[PDB]
């Protein structure tokens, strides 16, 4: 049934897929996903945080 | 011979009789009263008796009498017709003034020229009590701020307790089945004096942790109110967002004694991250749960054909019960709950990001161009983000947030600085930028852009989204700290 | 009359994925999932349009008992002869419930094994097969020509409400020349509203009001011996007037005129479910909920044959008050054709 | 001004920022014509019983309505004239019956009524009932008795006055 | 037994009937239809017919159906009421099921809520540019208040003339839709920078000459846009009321050297006269024969329809609605004047401080008494609101500028108790 247990990669990526599809359904009332901007822009946030960490490591060395 | 069978209405009971279809009314109305009286005595009801002067005479349902010298068939009476047996003072009682009136506008216009219904009076009174208690709590908080004393804290507590008890008694259904509005308005309004009293309980000039505890108790009270009532999800959701941010900022203020600029910047980063997780959180809070996956069950065909919800008619009068589809009806209700939560998140994050960008004080010389550039990037962020939302009030919330960031930074520079150039630039952006928004709203839906240009305008969103984190770290001077510490 | 068309639609084949194997294409998979989900939605909207067609058909042919005040134009349009109208000549509405749609979901071929089956598409196809295999809130019907009798088991007012709805559906849809009705009761004051209905008129005996009303206070009181020289019935896999005999008398004299086989061309509705009439579980319509949920053995949608031998949800009964039945009866008494 | 409708008879209307319509009637009649002051959706401003003496004797009911108090009722009807025409016909058909006949005034005979009211003086009295019979007695060459009915606080309150010669 | 005379309506015809008050509705609904059909067929009008499947309902004119199993008396229908004879189509149909969580959420929100579209979008742009130019004009006024610079007045003038020309072009070219309110919003927004531009041309330190000039020109421009367009006439009525009072005060401080207290009291006297004068003055203003653009109610009456003939009812409806809008505007403007003058008078650091409190109490009672008089919802709501805000203003001023715990406690007590007393009623 349901309860705390163990799960595989294919299950977790499938869950993330359904989460993104529900997010698009909620925000935009469409469910066609030939392109999803949501992934693109959360990856832009990830790039922001990664660049922040990179420049954080860069300024540790010289002065 | 032919006979007609009709239902005589007399003394509020229905009596079926058989009547000659071809004799005149006045011939057969003499034994008919005897038959009706005999039936009434069988039923044990007070028999028909005349008073004054007049005749026994049969009227249709509207009251028009039958012609007494004509048979039933000559007056178009058929089987199963209902006739009222009455004693009338005169033989003439028609009302022949038929009148032409358009029924659509007649049944329409009455409800919107309606006078003041006392349910509206109760709602107005509850609203104005809400405004009054909010003004009282605000004045008590202002007195506690200006005049550090033990006086305002118990008085706000008493008012809060009495208002909440009154509101709960209203919501206790003893006085309110249909208008939860009164109870919700009073309940929401009474929470603010409670938070004011709790904050004023702590010593010091301010409420001792710079009023962490007031915002905290306000937030948790709103969370519990949603947990128990669940009606006004958007409003309490926005208030919970504001209270959560204020409590986090205040706890970092008293624990770490860090600068207010650092606090505003990290709260800004929190809202920036939170705008992207807002659809997910609205899904999660609404109770929408994506289906559990079969881990090891080999069976995949389930012919269980789930049963029917029988929605009993709310009158409870034995009416035929209707049927919804299944348990999955709650997907609808959780769906409007999710929309309400998401609208609340957008409003609250909008307020927080407007407040955080009011941390731009001095003119642009020196390092002050960096937070202004951060404001510009977040403006482009929010104004392009609105494509991702379809419902009008969410899109308006994002657009309004974007333009209010510019409005707030401009008014702060023109008020704090005494430079006429700053004033001219501020009034110039105030008049041009929403005018540009109006022109964009007028032109863009009515013209057909190149897919290339659509890709660039798609990419300004991402390109202004990216550089805001290093600018945030520049404003927090974490880079210089790592340079020196 | 609105038309419904059968279909046959094969379900899409779910995706497959190899499991990993120890140590001492996420976008492609998500695109395939999206394509599968769109195909599934296309099938769902096809199911919706077919279901709406079949809904319009049934509610054309079987209205709600309340809405029978419009008592002309479509009135008494059913025809005796064993073709065409035979598809609905004998059958009457009893409530609302589930039924299988006209689309037949073909079993998807090339199903991957249960370890290779991708979770999301497999679960979504599971759910599609579960929920789109029935149509919800459609009229549930009972055929008078397939059973010797039906029995109603439940509280008094529920059973009376269902019986009034049954009587009214027969009276509206079938003419007095095809269906005649009898009520045998111990409580005549609850059946006084049926004197208006033409179908209760006995043509043989005339009185002042017209044809004699066929309401009797006891089974012994029967002067309709003409309807009792028939044989035991052959079920309809048409006799000129089909007789419907309501009974709530609770009299041990029934089994004399009622064998185990019933009577040809007559159907009985045993109100007040008794051990005499409940001797066959497929003929028992048992009230379970207070709201009026009926449970009985499921039957085939096309042939009315019994499917399995355990009781299951059947319909939410159409309970119709005495006031509404009397209103319809006054409306119905106006007409002579 | 004249009006015709689905109804039976032509009704004369006079308008001067508000409408004036008279109903003639032909002893003691019921005092409760004020029940037709508040019809189903129309709200008449005043009902004046007018009776004049001299030998001739004439009696009229004159109707006052302001459309601005009746915008909801007028907006559903085909014209503002057809509203008060309908109310006039209702009151006329209500009175028409036992002994007294009633009919709405033609527009020319409205001015005839005005002329016969003019024909070329005492104070108002407050306690009204049963004094009307003794009020008609004193000698005159002409006399005009009038009683006004108005809606008031959801009810009807009555006032009257008379002039002689 | 009782019988209730009611007028039923069906198939654009109203018929007066005398229904039995105690027989249930289901008993009477059947023969009543036959009577109505007889009467309509006698008139040559097409009779009522049943379409498809459904049932007949007697309904109140507000729209709710009556209960078939109960008579008129149990469901509180009384003599003289109107009933509506509908044929309700049967709503009973299959229930769609969308088993997939995401698709179900998408279709349920898409079917039930309103998406954003260009019609709303242009209005949002107009609203926000209105807010922006109001902030800009108020900000230039703040700068000219703080500093003696002549240069803000050219900025205010140029932004005013640009927005006014744009508004005029939109009103002329795009008059074809009820989204011409985009032009109205812009013009209302742009009259304010014109007023502050004219006012800032008054030399020397800021004061009454700037005030009298600005409010005078703004009220005059309000009156012209009344006569030229006559669409947003309520809000212009409120604005011209406020400008009339402000211009009177400015001329009273320039032609004379009167104190503030005397002017506030005289304005209050004018307001209490004007609360009496308002319902007749609005009927005078109904007749001003400004150009006829119908507002929402009149528009949505005319969509359902085509001294005699329809021109008369059209004129009556337009006049009535204009009168309603004028009167509402007057009440709002008078409420603002009342609250600002009672705020101005009630200073606690005055030897005569007991008197304006008395005035506040009496006028509080007066407005609440007057609130019972008018039938429109928002008019009475406006009167009650300004009644609450006068005591709110005097309480907040007394607790703000006087640093005493006693007056603080008294104000915070009455500010919660007295609206609660209003809630009790």
């Amino acid at each position: 049934g349901y309860g705390l247990g163990l799960s595989t990669r294919t299950q977790v990526t499938g869950y993330q897929f359904l989460a993104r599809r529900t997010a698009m359904a909620l925000t935009r009332w469409r469910v066609r996903m030939e392109v999803e901007p949501g992934r693109r822009q959360v990856l832009a946030v990830v790039a922001s945080v990664s660049a922040a960490g990179v420049i954080c490591l860069g300024a540790l060395l010289w002065s | 011979p032919q006979a007609a069978v009709v239902a005589i209405m007399a003394a509020d009971v229905q009596i079926a009789v058989v009547l000659d279809a071809h004799a005149p009314i006045s011939v057969m109305i003499d034994p008919l009263l005897k038959v009706v009286n005999t039936r009434l005595r069988e039923l044990g009801v007070a028999p028909l008796e005349a008073k004054g002067r007049g005749r026994w005479m049969l009227c249709l349902v509207d009251g028009t009498p039958l012609r007494p010298n004509l048979s039933l068939t000559e007056q178009e009476v058929y089987d199963g017709d209902r006739l009222w047996l009455k004693f009338l003072e005169d033989t003439e009682h028609r009302s022949e003034v038929i009148e032409h009136i358009s029924t659509a506008v007649a049944t329409n216009l009455s409800k919107r020229f309606a006078p003041i219904d006392p349910v509206v009076a109760v709602q107005v009174g509850a609203t104005m009590v809400a405004v009054g208690v909010l003004l009282g709590s605000a004045l008590l908080g202002w007195w506690r701020w200006q005049h550090e004393s033990w006086l305002p804290a118990p008085f706000a507590a008493v008012i809060a307790v009495l208002v909440l008890t009154v509101a709960t008694m209203i919501l206790a259904r003893s006085k309110t089945v249909p208008d939860r509005r009164v109870g919700d308005i009073l309940l929401l309004s009474g929470l603010v004096p409670l938070a004011v009293a709790i904050a004023a309980t702590a010593p010091g000039p301010v409420g001792a942790p710079h009023a962490v505890l007031g915002f905290g108790v306000f937030g948790v009270a709103a969370m519990l109110v949603m947990r128990f009532t669940g009606r006004r999800l958007g409003v309490y959701t926005a208030l919970v967002t504001l209270c959560a941010a204020a409590t986090a900022a205040g706890l970092a203020r008293m624990v770490l004694l860090t600068s207010a600029v650092t606090l505003l910047t990290c709260v800004l980063l929190a809202c920036v991250l939170m705008y992207h997780g807002a659809p997910a959180l609205s899904r999660w809070l609404s109770g929408i749960r994506l289906p559990v996956f079969p881990s090891a069950t080999s069976r995949w065909v389930f012919e269980a054909r789930p049963d029917l919800p029988t929605t009993v008619v709310v009158s409870g009068g034995g009416q035929p019960t209707l049927e919804g589809p299944a348990s999955v009806r709650d997907v609808l209700l959780r769906a409007e709950r999710a929309r309400s939560f998401l609208t609340g998140l957008l409003v609250g994050l909008g307020v927080l990001t407007v407040v955080c960008l009011a941390g731009l004080c001095d003119p642009h010389a020196g390092r002050r161009w960096l937070p202004l550039l951060l404001a510009a990037f977040t403006f482009g962020f929010l104004i392009l983000r609105g494509r991702s939302y379809v419902d009008r009030w969410q899109a308006i919330t994002l657009a309004a947030t974007a333009v209010l960031i510019i409005a707030a930074v401009a008014v702060r520079y023109v008020l704090v600085s005494g430079s006429p150039a700053v004033l001219s630039a501020g009034v110039a952006v105030l008049v041009l930028l929403p005018a540009a928004g109006l022109t964009a709203a007028a032109v863009v839906p009515n013209t057909i852009y190149s897919p290339l240009f659509r890709k660039i305008v798609e990419w300004i969103e991402y390109l202004c989204l990216m550089p805001i984190f290093p600018l945030a770290l520049w404003l927090m001077n974490v880079y210089e700290a790592i340079r020196y510490r | 009359a609105p038309v419904v068309k059968p279909e046959n639609i094969v379900l899409p084949t779910p995706l497959s994925v190899p499991p990993p194997e120890g140590k001492p294409s996420r976008p492609k998979l998500d695109a395939m999932r999206a394509q599968f989900m769109l195909m599934l939605d296309m099938l769902r909207e096809t199911a919706q349009e077919s279901a709406d067609s079949m809904d319009a058909n049934y509610r054309w042919f079987h209205p709600a008992p309340t809405t029978l005040a419009a008592a002309v134009g479509s009135s008494r349009m059913w025809e005796r002869q064993p073709d065409g109208k035979d598809l609905n000549f004998g059958v009457v509405r009893v409530g609302v419930g589930m039924t299988r749609p006209e689309v037949t979901w073909g079993e998807p071929q090339n199903m991957p094994t249960d370890i290779e089956l991708e979770p999301v598409t497999g679960k979504a196809l599971q759910e599609f097969g579960r929920y789109q295999s029935v149509v919800y809130n459609l009229p549930k019907m009972v055929s008078l020509l397939v059973e010797p009798w039906y029995s109603l088991v439940g509280e008094r007012e529920q059973v009376l409400g269902l019986t009034r709805a049954i009587i009214c559906q027969l009276a509206f849809s079938h003419g007095p020349d095809h269906v005649q009705m009898i009520v045998v009761t111990s409580d005549p004051d609850r059946w006084d509203w049926v004197k208006w209905i033409p179908h209760f008129g006995d043509p043989r005996r005339r009185d002042a009001a017209g044809n004699a009303r066929m309401v009797y206070t006891s089974v012994r009181e029967f002067a309709t011996e003409q309807a009792e020289l028939f044989a035991g019935r052959g079920s309809f896999t048409t006799p000129t007037p089909h007789h419907v005999i309501i009974s709530d008398i609770e009299d041990p004299q029934w089994e004399y005129v009622i064998s185990s086989e019933g009577v040809d061309g007559v159907t009985f509705f045993d109100l007040t479910g008794s051990p005499l009439w409940t001797g066959a579980p497929q003929r028992v319509l048992r009230f379970t909920d207070s709201a009026g949920v009926i449970e009985t053995l499921p039957r085939d949608r096309d042939t009315w044959m019994v499917i399995d031998d355990n009781a299951w949800f059947f319909a939410l009964a159409d309970q119709m008050s005495e006031a509404d039945a009397e209103q319809f009866a006054h409306q119905m008494a106006h007409w002579r054709l | 001004d004249h009006q015709r409708r689905f109804g039976h008879d032509v009704v004369g209307i006079r308008e001067y920022q508000g409408q004036l319509v008279a109903v003639v009637t032909v002893w003691l009649p019921v005092e409760a014509v004020a029940a037709r002051l508040r019809q189903f959706d129309v709200r008449l401003d005043a009902i004046d019983i007018v009776s004049v003496g001299t030998d001739e004797h004439h009696t009229w009911l004159v109707l006052r309505m302001d459309p601005q108090r009746n915008v909801a009722a007028v907006a559903a009807r085909d014209s503002v004239a057809a509203t008060l025409a309908a109310a006039t016909e209702r009151l006329a058909h209500d009175l028409n019956g036992r002994r007294w006949t009633a009919r709405p005034l033609t527009s020319s005979e409205i001015d005839d009524m005005d002329a016969t009211v003019l024909a070329g003086w005492v104070s108002p009295r407050d306690i009204t009932s049963e004094t009307l019979e003794r009020l008609w007695l004193p000698d005159t060459e002409a006399t005009a008795v009038t009683v006004r009915l108005r809606p008031r606080h959801g009810g009807v309150e009555v006032s009257a006055w008379v002039r002689y010669h």
